[PDB]
């Protein structure tokens, strides 16, 4: 029941957003990150970005993919010419939606990328990126063998839960490949079955709204003073801060979002033996941790007297 | 029972009139008005397919 | 937490106002001398007198459900033994409460 | 920036006290974002440096569960006990050994 | 039997691939146990 799941993001488009590191400096990018949350323990990550996945560039289900917005024409490509890195490479999981799940390691910014013909797109993002171990011992990469702690990591299926985002009404994305000079005046051409409008300040206020048709108009000399907008009634968006809106009450529904935070089993690793010497009412503990390791004591009376310690080299404590 | 809203038609959230591969702006109207609704997932979900 | 953002609205030659809708911690402010760009071209016209609004506000994070804290109090406890009597070669288990 | 900037009475209260220090900023130039400026999560924050638990540091060496929040085992006090026997249980002597 | 991870799915030699890859017409699994019944 896959197809049940995908068919709400089926109303919505990609869209373009402002990425403030591209392949050369600030432009406008089809693979924005809009947000990465990194709360699961082992190095799972859930990008949010301006892309598309799961979808093909129709509407329909086609299985590893990345569905993008190219100025205003919708493209795709496979999911394994997509490549993200934090520090070291990620490697990408799944997608659904505007989301996708990733096995990351720790770092300081996060940086999408993908190859067209002679185009590199990229977009870098100072998100910062953790990982979190489970267990008292802190390891880095998670090991092979160990014993089993009860988790939290953010969940490989896009299962309907109760957790959504909002979405709108796409807002008038002004273009300017619409308009063009005439011999002696501006000239409009909206896209086929797609409504334009447009203002100019040529006479005094002039304002339409055109649809189908080559539309010249009369007193206006350079066409820097025309602002072609355009229209989609249809396909929403998100309600993103990179987009501007529509005007009235902007609302149109709400989607769920995949890979949430489940519960789960994890495997931790379990630390060399201490070799423990006895004596007259005391103990003595040597430690050799492979990697650093809680040592917490406390004693059974009416004062505790708790130590807790991060011990990380080899240590004798009595 | 919860009873959704295209107009004062209080249609069952189960059994909506529209669905997304007919119309690609109705089915957006239907759901936007009908956000507040504690059935707005029965109304998505019926509402997309047929 | 999860700062949650309106889309900027963005009239051009005009004057916008600040509507609250009294979501948590909401933060509006109306922004003046403005000439944003789109990926297709300048958006607006004019050079001045343009007027961009921003509004966020704060709701909680998707993964509040699994993940939260819960804050308690507590007094007066209750103690309560699983004991295991034998009186005269007659045994039971029972929770007793004390 | 400490626990609690978030206090939602319930996991399912749809109505959240937030107090996150959020201040909206001007944007930049010749872009279309929503700029913000607020304290970090406290919770994330109250979880970096969570002095540990009372599973490991309660006192008498109890052990503290969750889903009834109870502690185990404590070694402190003392039950008292009261027994009320009735007469049938009293053998004679002359029916056990001497 | 069950993933340790919840969104996975168990192949026939103990693999967990997503759940959304079980019948989706490309072969994961070793003998393709992710399309045996669709
Ligand atoms: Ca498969």
């Amino acid at each position: 029941s896959t197809e049940e799941l995908f068919n709400e993001y089926k109303l919505t488009r990609p869209y373009m957003a402002r990425c403030i590191r591209c392949a050369v400096g600030s432009c406008h990018s089809p693979i924005a990150i809009e947000a990465v949350k990194s709360d699961g323990h082992d190095g799972y990550v859930r990008l949010q970005t301006s892309s598309q996945y799961g979808l093909d560039s129709s509407g329909n289900l086609k299985g590893r993919t990345m569905r993008y917005d190219m100025h205003g024409t919708i493209k795709e490509i496979p999911l394994h010419q997509v490549s993200l890195y934090t520090s070291r490479p990620c490697h990408i999981v799944d997608g659904h939606g505007y989301f996708l799940l990733a096995r990351c390691p720790a770092g300081d910014s996060i940086t999408m990328e993908f190859k067209k013909d002679s185009v590199r797109h990229s977009c870098s993002v100072p998100y910062e990126v953790k990982f979190n171990p489970v267990g008292r011992e802190l390891y880095t990469h998670p090991p092979e063998h160990g014993v089993e702690q009860a988790c939290q990591v953010y969940a490989h299926d896009a299962q309907n839960r109760g957790a959504y985002v909002e979405m709108h009404l796409p807002g008038s994305e002004v273009d300017s490949s619409l308009v063009s000079l005439s011999g002696s005046s501006v000239t409009v051409t909206p896209p086929d079955g797609t409504s334009a409008l447009v203002e100019c300040e040529c006479g005094g206020t002039k304002i339409s709204e055109t649809i189908n048709k080559t539309k010249q108009f009369s007193q206006c000399t350079k066409k820097e003073q025309c602002r072609a907008y355009r229209l989609q009634n249809d396909k929403w968006v998100y309600n993103s801060d990179k987009l501007p809106k529509a005007a009235g009450a902007t609302l149109k529904g709400k989607l769920h979002v995949p890979f949430l935070l489940a519960d789960g089993k994890c495997t931790v690793p379990l630390a060399p033996e201490p070799m423990i010497t006895f004596g007259f009412r005391s103990v003595s503990l040597k430690l050799h941790p492979k990697n650093p390791t809680y040592l917490i004591t406390r004693q059974l009376a009416d004062e505790p007297h708790y130590t807790h310690e991060l011990i990380s080299e080899p240590a004798v404590r009595n | 029972t919860t009873m959704c809203l295209l107009a004062n038609v209080t249609f069952p959230c189960a059994q909506p009139p529209i669905c997304y591969d007919r119309k690609p702006a109705e089915t957006l109207a239907m759901l936007s008005v009908n956000v507040d609704n504690p059935g707005y997932d029965e109304l998505l979900e019926a509402a997309v397919k047929c | 937490y999860k700062t949650g953002m309106d889309s900027p609205a963005i009239k051009c030659c005009g004057s916008q106002e600040c509507t609250p809708t009294y979501r948590p911690d909401e933060q509006c402010k109306v922004f003046t001398g403005v000439y944003p760009f789109m990926w297709g071209g300048a958006y607006c016209f004019c050079d001045t007198e343009n007027t961009q609004v921003s509004k966020a506000y704060v709701m909680k994070s998707d993964d509040c459900l699994a993940d939260h804290a819960e804050a308690y109090k507590a007094h007066t406890a209750s103690v309560q033994a699983f004991l295991n009597i034998t009186v005269g070669e007659h045994s039971i288990v029972t929770t007793v409460y004390v | 920036g400490a626990f609690g900037d978030i206090q939602s009475r319930t996991v399912s209260s749809s109505d959240l006290y937030a107090n996150t220090n959020l201040v909206l900023q001007r944007p930049k130039a010749g872009a279309i974002h929503v700029p913000y400026t607020q304290a970090p999560s406290g919770f994330e924050q109250w979880k970096k440096d969570k002095a540990p638990s009372l599973k490991f540091t309660a006192p008498f060496g109890c052990e503290i569960y969750t889903n009834p929040i109870r502690a185990e085992n404590c070694a402190v006090g003392s039950i008292p006990l009261a027994f009320d026997i009735p007469d049938a249980l009293f053998t004679r002597v002359s029916e056990t050994p001497t | 039997n069950e993933c340790n991870i919840p969104g996975n799915f168990m192949c026939s030699n103990g693999r967990c691939i997503p759940g959304a890859w079980q019948c989706d017409g490309l072969p994961d699994c070793f003998d393709k146990s992710d399309e045996k019944e669709c």
